[PDB]
């Protein structure tokens, strides 16, 4: 069938302030089929205890999911989100950029 | 203002790996209030908003019963549709259903919906009059004839104009403290030099509810779609939404641009600029 | 409240 690739956004729930508790998000949308692998990464490594939303879809029938984890940002910690889907040749890594 | 209640169902076959996975989610406007996942432990419809927790055992038992029968119907429909399209037994397939109703600010029934898809494309849909169907192709035309002989449109209209709107009005009353609010966006602009003669201006909208928002860029008052990068509205995870629109501008010409923000929660639309 | 009146096979 027709396959649609996910759009990936990595961002914090609240404006990031070092030493202040927050949530790191990875929002994946516009994809079809629904099977998707999403990992939240801290300094290149997989974060355990990552929660995710219940599968839903938009008007065009494409799926969306939110993956999230509680975190305290620091100036030195690097965050990213790694996504794999049947439409992708290899996993796509999107880095968290607090200054956007 | 106007409000909506919607249910989204997804059934995904997994040949060899067991029975199809079934997921159901319910929303009032942009607020999720219930969920069901056939692979989760509970095997019950679960609350996802605090204002639905008060519903008694009879509520949860019937909702569980309905989503379970829906998952059984989709399981037989996956085999039926595979046959209609003459598809192999080995590939994974998807059935998606959306339905629900909208109410006006006076609480009147505005419209009802029931739309079904197969493999991410339109399959069959209830028309706006709630009395007839639109089949997407020849395979869906078989379904349409079975649904006509079954008075399916009459069933949908009876739910949509009855139970759907009456329970939406009940939820709006039960969750009034939170469902009736509008959180205006907190806006700001960022500036990033991308070379010695060009810069990105990014207009931000954070913490808003409902999700519906418009961010528009203009240069010397003329609407911009040249360099206008606009991301999909995304959830913050606390019940609010976020969005941004960016434009690439010549260095020194930043003040010829404005970002106009429209949202229901704003006393008056905002105009943002780089100072 | 979900609809429980239209479990009609496609």
């Amino acid at each position: 069938m027709i396959q649609r690739t996910p759009k990936i956004q990595v961002y914090s729930r609240h404006p990031a302030e070092n030493g202040k508790s927050n949530f790191l998000n990875c929002y994946v949308s516009g994809f079809h089929p629904s099977d998707i692998e999403v990992d939240l990464l801290k300094n290149g490594e997989r974060i355990e205890k990552v929660e995710h939303s219940d599968l839903s879809f938009s008007k065009d029938w494409s799926f969306y999911l939110l993956y999230y984890t509680e975190f305290t940002p620091t100036e030195k910690d690097e965050y990213a989100c790694r996504v794999n889907h049947v439409t992708l040749s290899q996993p796509k890594i999107v880095k968290w950029d607090r200054d956007m | 203002g106007s409000h909506s209640m919607r249910y989204f169902y997804t059934s995904v076959s997994r040949p060899g790996r067991g029975e199809p996975r079934f997921i159901a989610v319910g929303y009032v406007d942009d607020t999720q209030f219930v969920r069901f996942d056939s692979d989760a432990a509970s095997q019950r419809m679960e609350p996802r908003a605090p204002w639905i927790e008060q519903e008694g055992p009879e509520y949860w038992d019937q909702e569980t019963r309905n989503v379970k029968a829906q998952s059984q119907t989709d399981r037989v429909d996956l085999g039926t549709l595979r046959g209609y399209y003459n598809q192999s037994e080995d590939g994974s397939h998807t059935i998606q259903i959306m339905y629900g109703c909208d109410v006006g600010p006076d609480g009147r029934f505005l419209r009802g919906y029931r739309q079904d898809a197969y493999d991410g494309k339109d399959y069959i849909a209830l028309n706006e009059d709630l009395r007839s169907w639109t089949a997407a192709d020849m395979a869906a035309q078989i379904t349409k004839r079975k649904w006509e002989a079954a008075h399916a449109a009459e069933q949908q209209r009876a739910y949509l104009e009855g139970r759907c709107v009456e329970w939406l009005r009940r939820y709006l009353e039960n969750g009034k403290e939170t469902l009736q609010r509008t959180d205006p966006p907190k806006t700001h602009m960022t500036h990033h030099p991308i070379s010695d003669h060009e810069a990105t201006l990014r207009c931000w909208a954070l913490g808003f509810y409902p999700a519906e928002i418009t961010l528009t860029w203009q240069r010397d008052g003329e609407d911009q779609t040249q360099d206008t990068e606009l991301v999909e509205t995304r959830p913050a995870g606390d019940g609010t939404f976020q969005k941004w629109a960016a434009v690439v501008v010549p260095s020194g010409e930043e003040q010829r641009y404005t970002c106009h923000v429209q949202h229901e929660g704003l006393p008056k639309p905002l105009t943002l600029r780089w100072e | 409240k979900t609809n429980g009146n239209a479990f009609i096979g496609k």
